[PDB]
């Protein structure tokens, strides 16, 4: 059944104040999470043209009569689609120097393995990076379809031949996935090797369990607890690994902010689409019975019923588009700062 | 100087600039019709001898003819001509079902 | 370099170039005819009568109203992005002008030591001063030295040694110091660090 | 089509319609398929094209050569190209043309996509290239070596932000 309940906020727990007594850890762990945040969104740009009218002379025609909002559409879109390569420049583009990696994977029993790219396989990601990939759908197999295909019937009614037919292009990004992986790699190789000198300029070899040993020292801890216990931390570490591995490859709603993202793209172009369909008032939906059955100022009085549904239905679209623009740069600027602060 | 024309200017600044699309034009006008070969019978509908009184209206169904208005320009002269689902200079380029 | 590149604040052009567009946009959209037989009002009220006038009228409220909601609606976006900038440009006035912060690149690339703003026309610069190495050397190191059997570790810097001798030195400049027990503390023994000296 | 008009490209269809059926329509509420009013066939009809045309164009204060991007348009597999002339170069984001390819890698100018970027260069023409993301460097692993500075600058740089914008007022009467 469905059961009805009050929430439960979190457990209960208390901790004694006692002015003569403390707490002391005399044991730790080494604990390894996730943070998860969108970078880009697909960018879209839309002929308003095209959209609005069915190669009609006159809905052109009209249509003019209107011209520059559907520039002004136009143009808006272009600068949204600007900025999604300028917030993956940021969030991907602080280090100069692409570093190589190196052949050993494992550094004082650190074990990089799952970390550092897998240079056997064509995609030059990591399994970590691998499972990330295999998590999203994406429904454009790529950003290239031809005028092939989708002249003849789709029995699935693929969208974006749809799409494209109406107007609605996808555009393909600046940076392709085999650049940020070897950016992101020559991060990690920069890190592993240099620790955060890179960072601030040039880029100082230290063996890595003295990096270890100043981030200890940073924590507030003495050099001592780490190079004591060395072994230890290092099967620590890798098992934490592992666990993310497992815990990534077992819930496949890990990533489910970045679906919503696709997800909320791909529910506004399909809302286009069927608005499309819309009859705004007019006698018909379809440009072409209007033109048919209808002389010129009928024609006229029904197309400008439909030019003003659909103009309002782009005008609708791009503004949805741009404020959801406005929280990927939001969280852009969040990813940047994390990478130059967290990782640097 | 499609992108000047976009523009509204006669200089265009370094980058990229999307300008409208390569669109195919037809090169050919296809028209299918069923083959039909009766003229429909106007002759019955305008000439006929009696009309039924309006209290007991007639109907009937016209099917498989071929529509043609010009006939009547030199048959009689109507006071009335109204057409509110097709506009009279498209009738010619229909085909009607029932 | 301020000087000499013309584009260096590129970004406060493009925030005035943004609303000149909007408003001659503005201007622009008032000349289309939006469905009416005139661009002009005065045409319509010279030529129709009223309820002609009203319904040629009436579309024309239409389009400039239209035309105005978008203008506001696209304004107070560009405004959200300017509320988003004068945080940040606030938040940096009082992290790196009036203090030290340890964040990095947040005040500029490298480690930072000061910065002074200054005015621009509808924004601000920071000019950020830091320190930044350059001229470095390679040099063997090792974790731990034993003297007695005990471990002894560094209580700042790093162990470092030249071809011969080994010093302490700090991570960020090499000023070699004598190992020397005030300057280095003991805990546990020689028999758990790998790689003692 | 029996009164229906339109523009497109008719193939056979692979779609049945019901004995009284005569039309089929797209999620669109546009016509997909036509029963022919002729012979009893049943056609697909799809728009002609696609578009997706870009250019490429370096300041005009310099040259007036240009180059064109079509973003649906697979130049190595007409070909919906206005014109050629040589120089087509196929991308992931679709065949260009009028541009050079060059395959030595360079800093990125004028961004076209997918990897792709393009530039003009001195005999003077745009030249398209693979983008360089940055200088190759190495950094040795040595678990007994460590490097350390032993000089130092003092540097300057800037940041620009944007604090306000001009306050406009409109009298919507
Ligand atoms: C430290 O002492 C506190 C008491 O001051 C312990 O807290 C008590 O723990 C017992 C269970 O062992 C509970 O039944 C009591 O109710 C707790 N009393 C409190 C919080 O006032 C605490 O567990 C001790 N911790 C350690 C690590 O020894
Ligand atoms: C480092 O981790 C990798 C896995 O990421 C280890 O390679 C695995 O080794 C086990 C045997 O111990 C094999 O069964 C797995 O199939 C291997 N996996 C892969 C992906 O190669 C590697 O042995 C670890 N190295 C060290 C030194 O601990
Ligand atoms: C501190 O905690 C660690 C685990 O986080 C303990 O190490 C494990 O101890 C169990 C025995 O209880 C062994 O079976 C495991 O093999 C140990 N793991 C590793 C990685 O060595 C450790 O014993 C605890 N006590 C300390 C450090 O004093
Ligand atoms: C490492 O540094 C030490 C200390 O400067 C050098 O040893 C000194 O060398 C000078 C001559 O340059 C002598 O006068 C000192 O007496 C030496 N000091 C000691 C403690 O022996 C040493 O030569 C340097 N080693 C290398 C390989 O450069
Ligand atoms: C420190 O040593 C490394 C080697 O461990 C030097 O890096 C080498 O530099 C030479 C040029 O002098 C290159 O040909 C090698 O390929 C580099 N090898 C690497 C990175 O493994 C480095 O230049 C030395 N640095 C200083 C300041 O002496
Ligand atoms: C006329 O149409 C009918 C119905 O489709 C078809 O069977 C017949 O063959 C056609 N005849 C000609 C002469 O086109
Ligand atoms: C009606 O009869 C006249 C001759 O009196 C003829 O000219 C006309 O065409 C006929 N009308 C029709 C609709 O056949
Ligand atoms: C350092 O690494 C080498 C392998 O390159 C190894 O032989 C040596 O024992 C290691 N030394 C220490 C102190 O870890
Ligand atoms: C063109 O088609 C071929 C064959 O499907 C494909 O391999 C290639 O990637 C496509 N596009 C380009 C730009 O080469």
């Amino acid at each position: 059944s469905i059961i009805a309940y009050t929430m439960s906020l979190g457990a209960e727990n208390s901790c004694a104040y006692s002015n003569n007594s403390i707490a002391i850890p005399t044991n730790f762990t080494i604990s390894v999470t996730t943070e998860i945040l969108p970078v880009s969104m697909t960018k879209t740009s839309v002929d308003c043209t095209m959209y609005i009218c069915g190669d009609s002379t006159e809905c052109s025609n009209l249509l003019l009569q209107y011209g520059s909002f559907c520039t002004q559409l136009n143009r808006a879109l272009t600068g949204i689609a600007v900025e999604q390569d300028k917030n993956t420049q940021e969030v991907f583009a602080q280090v100069k120097q692409i570093y190589k990696t190196p052949p050993i994977k494992d550094f004082g029993g650190f074990n990089f393995s799952q970390i550092l790219p897998d240079p056997s396989k064509p995609s030059k990601r990591s399994p970590i990076e691998d499972l990330l990939f295999n998590k999203v759908t994406l429904a454009d197999a790529g950003f290239i379809k031809q005028y092939g295909d989708c002249l003849g019937d789709i029995a699935a009614r693929d969208l974006i031949c749809a799409q494209k037919f109406n107007g609605l292009t996808v555009l393909p990004p600046l940076l392709t996935d085999e650049m940020i992986a070897q950016y992101t790699s020559a991060l990690l190789a920069g890190t592993i090797c240099s620790g955060w000198t890179f960072g601030a300029g040039p880029a100082l070899q230290i063996p890595f369990p003295m990096q270890m040993a100043y981030r200890f020292n940073g924590i507030g801890v003495t050099q001592n607890v780490l190079y004591e216990n060395q072994k230890l931390i290092a099967n620590q570490f890798n098992s934490a690994i592992g666990k993310i591995q497992d815990s990534l490859s077992s819930t496949p709603s890990a990533l489910g902010k970045l679906q919503d993202v696709v997800n909320q793209n791909a529910q506004a172009l399909n809302t286009l689409v069927k608005q499309l369909s819309s009859n705004f008032g007019a006698i018909s939906s379809v440009l072409n019975d209007i033109l048919s059955r209808l002389d010129p100022p009928e024609a006229e009085v029904q197309i400008d019923r439909l030019i003003t549904g659909r103009l309002q239905s782009l005008q609708t679209y791009v503004t949805q588009q741009l404020i959801r623009a406005a929280e990927i740069r939001a969280s852009a600027n969040l990813a940047a700062t994390k990478m130059s602060e967290c990782v640097l | 100087s499609e992108t000047k024309c976009t523009l509204k200017s006669f200089t265009v600044e370094k980058g990229i600039y999307q300008t409208s699309n390569f669109r195919v034009q037809p090169t050919e006008s296809i028209v299918r019709f069923p083959n039909i070969t009766n003229l429909c019978p106007f002759g019955e509908v305008f000439n006929a001898t009696r009309f039924a009184s309006v209290y007991a209206w007639n109907r009937k169904r016209i099917s498989n003819c071929v529509a043609d208005y010009s006939v009547l320009y030199n048959s009689a002269s109507f006071s009335t001509f109204k057409c509110y689902g097709v506009s009279p200079t498209k009738l010619n380029d229909l085909c009607f079902t029932n | 370099s301020l000087s000499s590149t013309p584009s260096a604040l590129g970004k406060l052009q493009d925030v005035v170039n943004q609303n000149a567009q909007a408003l001659n946009t503005l201007v622009k959209q008032l000349s289309s005819n939006f469905g009416a037989i005139s661009s002009v009002l005065n045409d319509i009220l010279s030529r129709l009568d009223p309820p002609e006038a009203e319904v040629q009228i009436d579309r024309l409220i239409t389009g400039r109203l239209q035309s105005l909601q978008t203008y506001v609606t696209q304004q107070l976006i560009r405004a959200a992005e300017i509320r988003a900038s004068a945080n940040l440009a606030a938040t940096k006035m009082s992290e790196c002008v009036l203090g030290q912060s340890k964040r990095v690149d947040f005040c500029g690339k490298g480690y930072h030591l000061m910065s002074f703003p200054q005015s621009a026309p509808h924004g601000v610069v920071f000019l950020h001063v830091t320190y930044v190495p350059a001229q470095e050397k390679n040099f063997t190191t090792a974790p731990a030295i034993c003297h007695d059997g005990k471990a002894h570790f560094p209580r700042e810097g790093v162990f470092v040694s030249n071809g011969t001798h080994w010093f302490v030195t700090q991570r960020n400049f090499y000023e070699p110091q004598i190992i020397t027990t005030d300057n280095t503390f003991v805990s546990g023994n020689c028999d758990v660090v790998i790689g003692i000296v | 089509f029996n009164g229906l008009t339109g523009t497109g490209v008719l193939t056979e269809s692979n779609k049945k319609f019901l004995p009284f059926q005569q039309f089929g329509r797209d999620i669109a509420d546009t016509t997909d398929a036509v029963r022919d009013p002729q012979t009893l066939e049943i056609l697909d009809i799809t728009p002609c094209s696609f578009g997706g045309v870009s250019v490429i164009t370096p300041g005009t204060n310099t040259s007036n050569q240009v180059a064109v991007l079509y973003q649906d348009v697979n130049c190595t597999e007409t070909w919906r190209v206005y014109s050629t002339g040589s120089n087509v170069f196929q991308t992931r984001a679709g065949c260009l043309i009028g541009a050079e390819h060059v395959n030595n890698s360079y800093e990125c100018d004028i961004p076209i996509g997918a990897g792709i970027c393009a530039s003009y260069q001195t005999s003077q023409s745009i030249i398209a290239y693979t983008m360089s993301l940055g200088a190759e460097n190495s950094c040795a692993y040595s678990n007994n070596s460590i490097a350390i500075p032993t000089n130092f600058t003092i540097s300057v740089t800037t940041e620009i932000l944007p604090v306000s914008m001009t306050k406009t007022s409109v009298d919507c009467t």
